[PDB]
Order: C-alpha cells, then sequence, then structure tokens
RNA sequence: AGCAGAGUGGCGCAGCGGAAGCGUGCUGGGCCCAUAACCCAGAGGUCGAUGGAUCGAAACCAUCCUCUGCUACCA
RNA sequence: AGCGUGUGCCUACCCUACGCCGGCAGGCGCGGGUAACCCGUUGAACCCCAUUCGUGAUGGGGAUCGGGGAUUGCAAUUAUUCCCCAUGAACGAGGAAUUCCCAGUAAGUGCGGGUCAUAAGCUUGCGUUGAUUAAGUCCCUGCCCUUUGUACACACCGCCCG
C-alpha cells in the first residue's frame, strides 16, 4: 500500500483539536477547555457555570 | 566554476583556509568556522535522508566527462547547506512548478539552495484600477 | 583659559574642538559613543574636558589604541567585525575603509546572485518587511474617462 | 522694416522693481448614505543670448538675436 | 502595589528559588510547589535624590542597513524570536476636516490573563500618579410625546413636469 500516511504533528495548531467534531480555527486551551467557544455559550446553563455577572 | 581569487590565491581564502583544506576536514572542524545558524543544522540534524541527494551529486560528478558539467539532480528540497564537496554539480530546485537550474560555486558555501531560486515574478505595474480610490463608483 | 586651539583635522573626517572628547570622536564612521568611552579609558586620559584641549602627543596614541584593539586588550566581541568573511580575522573598520568594505558585500551578493543582491539592485527592503503600505517617494494615480 | 509682445516651473494667458503671477486643467484628500455644488492639497527647474547697478533679475535697466501680433518694403 | 497564574493537563508538556560558568542572550547542578503552604513579606514603572549634556536635526529621534553570537523546532531562506558592535533617515508640533471624555473620571505609567513549541505595537482585566472645565442648552446632529399638512405607504434615498 503505502509506507507513510503522516508527518510530525507534535506542537502547533494541528496537533490539538477541539471537541465539536475535531474542529480547529478557534484556538483554545484555557484551564483545561478543549471546548469550543460557540458551544461553551450553549453550556452556560449547563454545569460549569451559571451566569451571575 | 570558472572564477579565480574567491577562495584561493591573492584575495580571499574562506575564513583563512583554502577550499582544499575544507574537503579533507570533517564537518566538526568546518562548522566551528563562524556562521552560527549552520552549526544548529549539523549538530542537531546529522542526515535525515539527505542521503538521496549527496550520493547522486558525487556519482553524477564522477561519471560526467572531464571539462564538462553533469546533467542535473533535481530537488524539492530548498534547504540544505551548500558545502565544498557539492561544488561543480548542477542542481534543479523546485519552486511551485518550475525547476530552476543553477551551477554551484565555491563562493556560495554556507548559504541555502533556496536563495538562488525565486518563487514569484519580481512585479510590474500597473495602471491603477477602478475602486483603486475614493472616486470609483456609478454606472447606471 | 586654554585658548590654544580649536577645530582640527584627524583621519578622514574633520573633528571640532568645540565638543567633549568622546562625543567629538563619534563623527568618524565605525566609531559610536559606546566604542569611544572604552578607547579613552584604555588610553588613560580624561573625558571630562574638550577635544581642543588634547595635545598632539595624546591624539597620536589615540589612533594606535583604536586601530590595534586586540593588542590593547579590548575584547573580540566588542568589535564591528568578527571573521569578516573570506579574510579570516577579527577586524575593526573606520571611516573611508568602511564604505569600501560595505560596497564589496553588496557586490558579492549579486555575484552569487542570492535573494539579497536582487532586492538590493531592485531597491526594495532586504529584511522581512511589508512594502505594500511602506515606502512612497509616488502616489499620483488616476482612473477616469 | 516702423510700432507691440514673448522667448514656462502642468496647461492657456504671460504679472509686477522679492525666485511661477492670473485664469484653467489634471491628480489626491474633505463634506455627504452617494453624486453634483462647495472646501482644501500639489509640481526636479538663471523663464533665447551678451552686459551694468543691485542683496538679487522673465521680472531694475541696457546692448544683440529669433519668433509672432498690427502696420508694411528693401529683397 | 494590585487583579491573577503555575508541572502531575492533549499525548509530552509548568512556574521558578538557590549554587556554579559567561559582557549578554544563555548554559549547567540541585530543591520546592495540587498551591493564604513553593515562586512571592510579588524588594514594578512613572515618581523621588545627586552627577553629566546646553538650544545645537544636538548626546533629541531610532528608521534604514552591514557583520557576529544564542534559544525554539523535523525544518528558521523572503532575514521565527533574543542578544552584541557598527550604520544614524524622516521628524523641530502638524491643512481641509474629525474622534472621545464629567471624579479616583481624563491623561501619564507599569503589570497579569487570552493566542503561545518559539513570539504582542492587539484585545481583556488590574494597580500606581492624578488635573483643567461644566452643574447648562436645543444652535448643530439625533431621539421621545402631542397638534397640523400631504398627490407619500418599495413610506422624501418618496412622488412627479416640460
Amino acid at each position: 500500500q503505502q509506507l507513510y500516511w503522516s508527518h510530525p504533528r507534535k506542537f502547533g495548531q494541528g496537533s490539538r483539536s477541539c471537541r465539536v467534531c475535531s474542529n480547529r480555527h478557534g484556538l483554545i486551551r484555557k484551564y483545561g477547555l478543549n471546548m469550543c467557544r460557540q458551544c461553551f455559550r450553549q453550556y452556560a446553563k449547563d454545569i460549569g457555570f451559571i451566569k451571575l455577572d | 566554476v570558472e572564477q579565480k581569487k574567491k577562495r584561493t590565491f591573492r584575495k580571499f581564502t574562506y575564513r583563512g583556509v583554502d577550499l582544499d583544506q575544507l574537503l579533507d576536514m570533517s564537518y566538526e572542524q568546518l562548522m566551528q568556522l563562524y556562521s552560527a545558524r549552520q552549526r544548529r543544522r549539523l549538530s542537531r540534524g546529522l542526515r535525515r535522508k539527505q542521503h538521496s541527494l549527496l550520493k547522486r551529486l558525487r556519482k553524477a560528478k564522477k561519471e560526467a566527462p572531464p571539462m564538462e558539467k553533469p546533467e542535473v539532480v533535481k530537488t524539492h528540497l530548498r534547504d540544505m547547506i551548500i558545502l565544498p564537496e557539492m561544488v561543480g554539480s548542477m542542481v534543479g530546485v523546485y519552486n511551485g512548478k518550475t525547476f530552476n537550474q543553477v551551477e554551484i560555486k565555491p563562493e556560495m558555501i554556507g548559504h541555502y539552495l533556496g536563495e538562488f531560486s525565486i518563487t514569484y515574478k519580481p512585479v510590474k505595474h500597473g495602471r491603477p484600477g477602478i475602486g483603486a480610490t475614493h472616486s470609483s463608483r456609478f454606472i447606471p | 583659559p586654554e585658548k590654544f586651539q580649536h577645530i582640527l583635522r584627524v583621519l578622514n573626517t574633520n573633528i571640532d574642538g568645540r565638543r567633549k572628547i568622546a562625543f567629538a570622536i563619534t563623527a568618524i564612521k565605525g566609531v559610536g559613543r559606546r566604542y569611544a568611552h572604552v578607547v579613552l579609558r584604555k588610553a588613560d586620559i580624561d573625558l571630562t574636558k574638550r577635544a581642543g584641549e588634547l595635545t598632539e602627543d595624546e591624539v597620536e596614541r589615540v589612533i594606535t589604541i583604536m586601530q590595534n584593539p586586540r593588542q590593547y586588550k579590548i575584547p573580540d566581541w566588542f568589535l564591528n567585525r568578527q571573521k569578516d568573511v573570506k579574510d579570516g580575522k577579527y577586524s575593526q573598520v573606520l571611516a573611508n575603509g568602511l564604505d569600501n568594505k560595505l560596497r564589496e558585500d553588496l557586490e558579492r551578493l549579486k555575484k552569487i546572485r542570492a535573494h539579497r543582491g536582487l532586492r538590493h539592485f531592485w531597491g526594495l527592503r532586504v529584511r522581512g518587511q511589508h512594502t505594500k503600505t511602506t515606502g512612497r517617494r509616488g502616489r499620483t494615480v488616476g482612473v477616469s474617462k
């Protein structure tokens, strides 16, 4: 078949992935996020936060 | 190569030593000649299948007739330090589509391959277009 | 007091006796203010008086301490040039030789015809800089009919 | 040949004893949601030659040449 | 001086005291921190006190540019970033216009977080120093309510005449 399929991803914006579906572009790490800012909003009601200010 | 006085003779020996000494040196003595960025690439790297290039150059240089240069070895690799042993070969270097061929001089040592092949058209102009300012507008 | 002399000529540039010694010397190219406050102290003279108050005996020593800096124990890193390139030594370059040296390195980078010499010859920025909004000499552009 | 004007610093007209004067145009900006109108901003530089006063001369004043305007003949 | 933050997390990675070596960037040896526990009694800047320069495109300004040294990475060229020497430009308070602001507020000044393998002139918060001017009005720009007029309702950026 092939002798390659991959090349070093060890740092950068391609070696971390966000939990929408493996979406990116929307660089995220904060306090152990790995969680997408669009959906973070939809989880304002869900637990982690309730808005108070 | 057809130059004189650029690495031997009166005027210019490569940081106090001729090309002839360099060829007998290992990389170890060679890198200690001041050119800081070079020293990273050797001490870290140590041949990550640059093997493919360096054998073809020596090989083609050998088999080629005397007083004539070889054909070409081609590369998509624009990165590799130009070295004394490489001199006299002819290398085509991929840009985005085009293999621009270059002869290697002893005066190019230390530099990269990719500095001798450009990857854009220098630029011409122009005649400013329409919206090229706060005036372009209207038609009906 | 001290009416003895004022403006004088030294190597390749005319230096006034109006200004303080260190700052006076800086006008000569290849010598900055940082380079001069060293060389005066190796010469073991005041920098707290004017350049017109130096004697001929003193200034004769200055240029010697300047042009052989390694032999008067100014470090190699503190020079303009360390291993010039293709000359094989540590060097210190001064006024009219600086320009001659400079013009060589331009010529060299068009000899090999690297990216550098092309950018030089075209009159465009050598280092990584945008030229889209940087420059102008030019700006008169029109499009109407 | 008599009289008159000029011999650009973008254009056209050439303003006066302080190195572009006037009018206009081109190019850019401003105002306005937008256009017009309106308001601002430009531009390598003895301005045909030979001289004098002068701080200086297209421009203060002469000596010469050339092109034209009006008048008009030598040829 | 304050708001914070920190390895044991994503897949290979943190914040750093102390000792030693180097001008510097940095290297190297050891130790602590799950954190009101260790870094950090956060021994920050402007400010404050004493020398030097002298009205000079000057030592103001640091653009452009040459050479050299380090760090990150698989790779640094069209210079990733950082450091050293040299080079020393525009710029000497800014037209027509225009923005924002009423009390710990404006302005000056530094710091933490965010993105981050390497890297803020950005954004988001925090302290520190701390004024002048107003206590009003519908003039301009715009908005709310009533009354009035309308050939308008795709609603005046409307409609319509020779």
